[PDB]
DNA sequence: TCGAGAATCCCGGTGCCGAGGCCGCTCAATTGGTCGTAGACAGCTCTAGCACCGCTTAAACGCACGTACGCGCTGTCCCCCGCGTTTTAACCGCCAAGGGGATTACTCCCTAGTCTCCAGGCACGTGTCAGATATATACATCCGA
DNA sequence: TCGGATGTATATATCTGACACGTGCCTGGAGACTAGGGAGTAATCCCCTTGGCGGTTAAAACGCGGGGGACAGCGCGTACGTGCGTTTAAGCGGTGCTAGAGCTGTCTACGACCAATTGAGCGGCCTCGGCACCGGGATTCTCGA
């Protein structure tokens, strides 16, 4: 009968994340996305599928760069966890909005 | 009297392709000569940089194959090839290894 | 049946020269091929907004020097205008 | 079509940030993600139907979606 | 008001609408679905009025009549009947070479219409028996022949599969003008449809290569047989280069209307001045069908895959029928009122 | 004589001439601060630029009516209509008399011995009707009430242009 | 069912607008800019920013359809601009026909009518406890009648202003006489 | 100029109702708030049968454009729908909150406006019996509707006195006539051309309205117009005489170029609240409230 | 031989059509310059000047001046949402800042 | 005796006139007009290049003009200016 | 004896100068600074005055830039006075280093 | 040396031009480092320019090129 | 809750220099005609994209339990603001000198262009070995003691 | 300070299909010779850029005082981790159909270029009127009581 102090789970999935590369969303759900929001530009579009490749690997490199920016707004707060106004805010700062 | 003008420089990158894409793309109305051979030699030196810090993680990770992880972490290591790739997302990339000062216990 | 145009066996002989004993997959070549077009069409680009400029219509060696020394950071740019004036020097020597 | 938006799971996220290099997670920002990431795939999308529509076809190839990116400044090395 | 400029509504009820024409006084819309369905709805009220399941075969072409009460048939296997509106059945049924593309009643008289094959002369039937009278094309070379009825009834103008324009009489055949267009250079090209105006002569030109003519019912007659006349107006698009599929007038000879075949979108110039005045838009990726034009009010109705959108001046709500007394001003109006 | 400083309707156009008024569009009402508080003063009103389309309200008001009351809106004030000659007095409009010419000589008197009244239209001593009669007493500024901005001139002279026939008078060579 | 001759068959009311339903710095208006700046968009705000809706204090109220922040113009009350012993007249014309006094005044020379002519702003009630106040600005001399606001207020809430007869108003420290 | 008595159709067991010919101009049916509806003639008195399945009063009843589907303003908010020539009761119009005392049809007859207790003006269909659109008009209950000629503007006459004239298509108001007293607005109707409608008030005074400038222009003196919902009618049979109701025993009817008192028929026991002309013939409907109960159809 | 209409009215415009069409051919921009692409482009550039020029005189109007100071077309650019998201790093010279006090700053 | 220079002040002028008839505009207003005119021209034509030598194509239309314009253009301004070239080239080809 | 307390004055400076458009800083050292980090790249040149106007503008438009998008960060962490850590933290989001 | 010619006010009326209600004391010696980083990166394309055109002499359109290079644009000049 | 005082806002008056308009005088736009080819149109092909089907199962899910953190209040202490007094170099008006920017004339040699001849880089077809996948196992970290 | 238990890194066995390499070849790059035009370089001139001198005052610098915020601490209660059974659609293969991208043959309609004539656009020189500057008094916001 043995649970760890919560942190230490957490340290180690940041570190066995950060160690390999790979894809983190799946990706019938992301097709599907992409799918319906193409349907209110034009009707009847058919996709590639590399160009679901490159939409997919775009899209996770711009979200992990906006969570390193946000968490040094968060440290810089003097506290640990994130709330949504420090994403608002490093929106503001780079230019966005 | 076949003398390639990668032979008549010693270069690797050719130049009459390199010439050839300043004649179509229309950048000027007329392109010199010595251009595409100062053109060339700069991409070489660029490619060889890169292929030079990329040995060093391809050696470390007990490989013998380069990989797109060596490419994201050869040039994320470096300080000016930082500032000169300033936004280019490398697809099977991964991160850098970071966490931060006040998280640990 | 048509040709694609690409720069695979360049990338693979200066890797050739500078790791003699290893190989290279197919992902980190089609990477190498965009990172050489980019940096291609960036450095002519530059050239161009300066020739035109200078109220001039020619590109030569000077506006390519002035592009990279205006492009790229401070001791790659020392390396990169050494390595070109030799390859002008070495190639109008022995024209 | 109405869901899909929510398709996008909650561990999901929390291995992102957990890639990013994130500790402890409020219960907010899951509608924030959300958010973000439909305003950023429309203002990529709308590019790519226009590159699409203007050179006469009735697909998305990858080179469209790699000009979009090298437009909005977020350039891709590794498809074209 | 004029011309419209609002998307306002539709009705999304009858599945696969394919077809559609109005009546003399606009308060009538038939629609041929894709499977026999002759749907009429309301128009001050908006109500489906009469479902005419006629046929188990798709229906192609339409036309009412001059009292308002009859109809007639196209479907994929040639049947021509009269129809009613007060009990709907059928009347006449019979057999045609196999393509028939579309029908026109004469106007000042309901006893013949005018019948266009694909590979043959048109033909005028009556509707009294399986009369048909024969009438002479030009050419008779492809026989792919476009006819049609001027306004009053004067003359039957007619197209050929070559780009010359025959001017026959509705009974004797009195072959009494003619004209061929210079083409642009070289080639001159066949004629898709020509439709007529309801008050005066003017008509339009519609070729397959795209660019739309104005001319006059009184200036050919005036050049006689064999004459050279000029466009009154020109027509064309350069820009998306617009291949047209249905051309129709305004409400009393103003503008001119003409939709599209590959954007989905409607054009309204002007025959008065010259130039393109408005675009319209809609769904991005549907396909234009047909486009009717309101006789008495300005009402467009364009059929996509089903859906039939009414563009309707988008109508503004204010003060002033409540308390017919009280202005409602916008800034300080001061004055005196009795001296 | 000359007019008032302050005692004026302000937003009206003060013509430097110092005998003529120029109005406005609106009823805003000049009391020239010189007027009668008993016996006799009589002036008359010599007419310039009357254009058309005017209510030259003409008559007597008192220092306690409003600058901005048109002259005929109380038992002080007194009214004599263009059109159809009707007066407005207390609120009641019954149509009195004719209209009027354009190019005489107007002005007003009133008779008071120290009250027996003559409140009574005076045009070029041609009457056009019996007023008033038997007010109370105080002070009454003279009135001026128009429509437009018409040029009126004023006038003060012993030698009359036409006069009320052998008229009871003070000169305004005494109090103005 | 017809056996009923019965009364409250009079209204004595020119509007009939009540209904059965009576529900209840990103901009310009703002700003620190310059008065005619915020007095363009005042305008455009108005015409769509409140609502006219029936209340429990005297009949018909004004609930605004929008979350109005401190500081900003709301809307104008304008009317006929009449000039000062024309209210006595209009005074005894509106005790004879039977309708209550609509009068504003700009200044003690020139009042503002608003039964004549006007707006939607004439559905503003007295109260003793406010939350907008007034202040008259110059748009090239053409003055207005223009109304702010003073704290936060949220979608269903009436707007008053002290007009300077018993009040409906309840305040806590109600003068309960509005002269 | 010499209208006769011709036949005294009595037998309404209770107050009668309305009187209304038919469209076509046939039929005189007579119906009572007894929940029986009856058809009688228009010429001899010819009776066919009584409509009974109702369950509360009867304020209106209405015709078909061929004289014998039906339809009844019922007490009990509802409409039934009925018929001449079977009989059975069609439809049952739901959709009231408070009793309803009007509806009529448009002339392409297949709409049912609805100026019920509930005060707000809904717009009701035959083919289907649907509620259509709702016009929100007036704070009191509606006394009387009516379509214009073509069927394209509706008037709204009410107790506070406010004949606004309300749109179709869309249905919004466009204009509110005014007055000084407030009245209560009886029965109007337009104009065979629309830009007139005669104005029957609680008042004393009758006014004939200006339609496209909003003013009156000739009215009535001496006539007694003040406790119910009083009916006007038109005439031009005869001279361009303007039948009207009455309270004195009488029935109010006098021409409009003349605008005097020349013509005064008599012989009713009760007020006079219903009256109609034949659309041909020189046949005016005339029924009393529930002291008489008798038709009167003076001939000339 | 005869006179010559310019290309600047006969297409009902207020910029220049030949100006453009040199621009487009001095330039390299591709080889051969369409027909009526300087037609178009030309107009885009009025409809956008007369768009900014509405603003920027309305607030000069309304600051009680004569003449336009470069003050006004800060305000009239940065006030609205289109013009702020196009003219995104731009300074302009002279320009000046729009007033924005925070929420807790002042009591 | 000095060299011409290329500018866009009298027709910054012409539409100032015609838009606003009273009000006039200073020097460095005119050069702030010149230098955004110059800017929107440069973005557009780089844009319009870029496309037309994607397709495998030699040639600027008004159809990559069209396609530059939707691409650059937030939303409303775009479906006003696309409209308004329409407008001119139809009145320019008759 | 009347002293302000403290605020009111910082307010009305914030006012009096958002109001009005100026040049901040004072030509002469400005000029000074220019050639001076001038000298290192190529001895012995010569400005125009035109161009120092433009490094002046410049340089003034993005430190007001900079400041407003500082406190920004500053109000987001809870307080008032700007610390130069929340520079660096808006210089981070950024991208410019 | 002269790099103390932006002298306390100055960074002081920026910071009230920017909205800024109270300012410690730190941010002189931080202000007047990114100032000296900025104008460095300008400074050094302008005389790159001046030194391919052959010429002895900063002009106005090099600066103006420079800061368009930067992604800044400024207009009002040339 | 009140009064004395201190900045802003508005009005009247002067006056002056830079927008505004006139005048003359040049370069390139325009039309009218030629000549060559870029792109539209049609017809055939064959292969990636979309759909049906079924089996297995990693994981997504919902629900228990604590505990470390967010937050709110209290104190205190320290340091940035507001004002007054003394000082020094910013700003302006002013003149003198000459170095480089700007323009013209005149050779002239550097790249475009056309063809003829060849070799090298690309698509396609086969073996093979770095790595992916299992088994087993020291030991190392963590929370309890 | 010391101990039991899982997770991970280290060491070997087995398969396997991307990677490396060998071949035919066609099309794009090099070699020779010419035209003429953009640029290289001398040559002159004139004004804008540097340099200084003297006077005035607006701004800068330096002290003195205090109250308002930054931060440390402490109490508490709660929202989010960590772990356990299930169920479900994600994923892998197998089979099947076809709309649509891509090549290919022809032609004709549209854009580049040449010479002249015009005429709108730019450079230069008066001239006033809208704003620059400044004294005066009403209004409005502050803060101690």
């Amino acid at each position: 009968p043995h649970r760890y102090r919560p942190g230490t789970v957490a340290l180690r999935e940041i570190r066995r994340y950060q160690k390999s590369t790979e894809l983190l969303i799946r990706k019938l759900p992301f097709q599907r996305l992409v799918r319906e929001i193409a349907q209110d530009f034009k009707t009847d579009l058919r996709f590639q599928s590399s160009a679901v490749m490159a939409l997919q690997e775009a899209s996770e490199a711009y979200l992990v760069a906006l969570f390193e920016d946000t968490n040094l707004c968060a440290i810089h707060a003097k506290r640990v966890t994130i709330m949504p106004k420090d994403i608002q805010l490093a929106r503001r700062i780079r230019g966005e909005r | 009297k076949a003398k390639t003008r990668s032979s008549r420089a010693g270069l690797q990158f050719p130049v009459g392709r390199v010439h050839r894409l300043l004649r179509k793309g229309n950048y000027a109305e007329r392109v010199g000569a010595g251009a595409p051979v100062y053109l060339a030699a700069v991409l070489e030196y660029l490619t060889a940089e890169i292929l030079e810090l990329a040995g060093n993680a391809a050696r470390d990770n007990k490989k013998t194959r380069i990989i797109p992880r060596h490419l994201q972490l050869a040039v994320r290591n470096d300080e000016e090839l930082n500032k000169l790739l300033g936004r280019v997302t490398i697809a099977q990339g991964g991160v850098l290894p970071n966490i931060q000062s006040v998280l640990l216990p | 049946k048509t040709r694609k145009e690409s720069y695979a066996i360049y990338v693979y002989k200066v890797l050739k020269q500078v790791h003699p004993d290893t190989g290279i997959s197919s992902k980190a070549m089609s990477i190498m091929n965009s990172f050489v077009n980019d940096v291609f069409e960036r450095i002519a680009g530059e050239a161009s907004r300066l020739a035109h400029y200078n109220k001039r219509s020619t590109i030569t060696s000077r506006e390519i020097q002035t592009a990279v020394r205006l492009l790229l950071p401070g001791e790659l740019a020392k390396h990169a205008v050494s390595e070109g004036t030799k390859a002008v020097t070495k190639y109008t020597s022995a024209k | 079509l109405r869901d899909n938006i929510q398709g996008i799971t909650k561990p999901a996220i929390r291995r992102l940030a957990r890639r990013g290099g994130v500790k402890r997670i409020s219960g907010l920002i899951y509608e924030e993600t959300r958010g973000v990431l439909k305003v950023f795939l429309e203002n990529v999308i709308r590019d790519a139907v226009t590159y699409t529509e203007h050179a006469k076809r009735k697909t998305v190839t990858a080179m469209d979606v790699v000009y979009a990116l090298k437009r909005q400044g977020r350039t891709l090395y590794g498809f074209g | 008001q004029n011309y419209p400029e609002e998307a306002d509504g539709t009705l999304d009820c009858i599945s696969m609408a394919l077809t559609c024409t109005f009546n003399r006084w606009g308060t009538l819309l038939a629609v041929g679905c894709n499977d026999g369905r002759i749907v009429i709805w309301d128009f001050l009220t908006r109500g489906i009025a009469k479902i005419i399941s006629a046929h188990i075969h798709p229906v192609c072409s339409l036309c009412w009549s001059r009292d308002g009460h009859k109809l007639v048939s196209a479907s994929t296997d040639n049947i021509v009947s009269q129809w009613d509106v007060l009990s709907g059945d059928c009347d006449q049924r019979f057999r045609f070479p196999s393509p028939i593309l579309k029908v026109q009643y004469h106007p000042r008289d309901q006893n013949k219409v005018l019948v266009c094959p694909m590979k043959s002369a048109p033909v005028m039937l009556t509707l009294s028996d399986s009369k048909h009278v024969v009438l002479p094309v030009d050419d008779d070379s492809d026989l792919n022949v476009v006819a049609s009825f001027d306004r009053r009834g004067e003359y039957i103008y007619t197209g050929n599969a070559k780009g010359k324009i025959l001017v026959l009489k509705t009974d004797s055949q009195d072959l009494v003008a003619s004209f061929r267009v210079t083409t642009g250079t070289s080639n001159t090209t066949a004629i898709k449809s020509i439709e007529f105006a309801r008050k005066g002569s003017c008509f339009l030109i519609n070729t397959a290569d795209r660019i739309i003519r104005v001319y006059d019912g009184r200036e050919i007659l005036t050049c006689g047989r064999d004459g050279e006349p000029e466009p009154m107006q020109k027509l064309q698009d350069l820009v998306n280069r617009t291949p047209w599929k249905k051309c129709c007038f305004s409400g009393d000879g103003e503008y001119i209307v003409a939709g599209s075949a590959r954007q989905h979108a409607l054009y309204i110039w002007e025959k008065s001045i010259g130039n393109l005045v408005k675009i319209l838009h809609g769904t991005r990726g549907e396909l234009l069908l047909d486009v009717a034009w309101h006789p008495v009010r300005p009402i467009i109705a364009s059929i996509s895959s089903g859906v039939v959108s009414i563009w309707a001046q988008n109508q503004v709500e204010n003060w002033s029928a409540f308390a017919p007394d009280f202005k409602e001003l916008d800034e300080n109006v001061e004055y005196e009122e009795r001296e | 004589v000359l007019l008032a400083l302050h005692d004026r309707a302000p937003q009206l156009k003060i013509s430097d001439d110092r005998l003529t008024v120029v109005g406005e569009k609106g009823y805003s009402m000049v009391r020239a601060s010189h007027g009668v508080r008993k016996g006799a003063w009589y002036f008359e009103i010599t007419v310039d630029e009357m254009p058309p389309d005017t209510a030259a309200r003409l008559g007597w008001s008192q220092p306690l009516g409003n600058l901005q009351a048109p002259l005929g809106y109380d038992k002080f004030s007194y009214s004599w209509r263009s059109k159809k000659g009707t007066k407005f007095h207390q609120s009641i409009g019954k149509h009195y008399s004719s209209g009027y010419g354009q190019g005489d000589v107007l002005g007003f008197y009133i008779n008071l011995p120290e009250p027996h009244s003559e409140i009574i239209f005076y045009k070029n001593g041609v009457n056009q009707g019996v007023a008033y009669k038997d007010i109370f007493e105080g002070v009454y500024f003279p009135a001026i009430s128009l429509y437009k901005s018409c040029t009126v001139s004023i006038n003060f002279g012993p030698c009359f242009k036409y006069p009320p026939k052998d008229l009871t008078y003070r000169p305004m060579s005494d109090m103005g | 069912a017809r056996a009923e001759v019965h009364l409250r068959k009079s209204a004595f009311d020119m509007f009939n607008f009540l209904a059965s339903k009576h529900r209840q710095a990103r901009r310009a208006t703002s700003m620190d800019l310059p008065m005619p700046m915020r007095f363009r968009h005042l305008k455009k705000t108005s015409k769509e920013a409140v609502g006219v809706y029936r209340s429990p204090i005297h009949g018909r109220g004004l609930f605004c359809k929008r979350n109005i922040d401190a500081g900003e113009m709301v809307i104008e009350y304008a009317g006929i601009v009449i000039r000062s012993i024309l209210t006595d007249k209009r005074e005894k014309y509106y005790d004879s026909k039977g309708i209550g006094c609509y009068m504003f005044r700009i200044d003690d020379s020139e009042v503002v009518d608003a039964t004549m002519h006007g707006n939607a702003a004439r559905f503003i009630n007295h109260s003793c406890e406010p939350n907008c106040y007034s202040r008259v600005i110059n748009i090239d001399g053409q003055k207005h009648i223009v109304i702010f606001a003073m704290r936060k207020i949220y979608r269903g809430e009436e707007l008053t202003y002290d007009y300077k007869l018993p009040c409906n108003c309840g305040a806590k420290k109600c003068r309960k006489f509005l002269n | 100029p010499n209208y006769a008595l011709k036949f005294t159709l009595a037998g309404h067991t209770k107050a009668v109702s309305s009187v209304k010919f038919s469209p076509n101009g046939e039929w005189l049916a007579s119906s009572s708030a007894d929940k029986l509806i009856k058809i009688w003639g228009a010429y001899d008195g010819k009776f066919e049968k009584t409509i009974s399945g109702h369950k509360l009063g009867i304020s209106d009843v209405a015709w078909s454009s061929d004289s014998n589907l039906l339809v009844s303003a019922s007490d009990d908010k509802t409409l039934k729908i009925w018929d001449v020539s079977s009989g059975k009761c069609l439809k049952t119009l739901k959709g009231h909150s408070n009793y309803v005392f009007c509806c009529n049809f448009n002339p392409q007859s297949n709409l049912i406006v609805s100026g019920s207790f509930d005060e707000s003006v809904r717009i009701w269909d035959v083919k289907t019996g649907k509620c259509l659109k709702t016009l929100p008009a007036h704070s009191d209950p509606v006394s009387a509707v009516h379509f214009n000629r073509d069927g394209s503007l509706i008037v709204s006459s009410s107790y506070d006195g406010l004949c606004r004239i309300w749109d179709t298509a869309s249905g919004q108001c466009l204009k509110t006539l005014i007055d000084d007293d407030n009245p209560p607005v009886s029965f109007v109707k337009f104009s065979p051309n629309g830009k007139y409608i005669l104005a029957a008030t609680l008042d004393n005074t009758l006014k004939l309205w200006d339609y496209s400038k909003g003013k009156c222009l000739k009215t009535y003196t001496g006539h007694k117009n003040e406790k119910y919902c009083i009916f006007a009618n038109f005439s031009v049979t005869g001279g361009k005489w303007i039948v009207s109701g009455s309270e004195d025993n009488l029935v109010y009817i006098w021409n409009l170029q003349t605008k005097e008192i020349v013509q005064k028929l008599q012989g009713h026991t009760d007020v006079v609240i219903s009256t109609a002309c034949h659309p041909t013939e020189n046949i005016i409907a005339s029924a009393a409230l529930e002291n008489d109960k008798t038709i009167k159809l003076w001939k000339s």
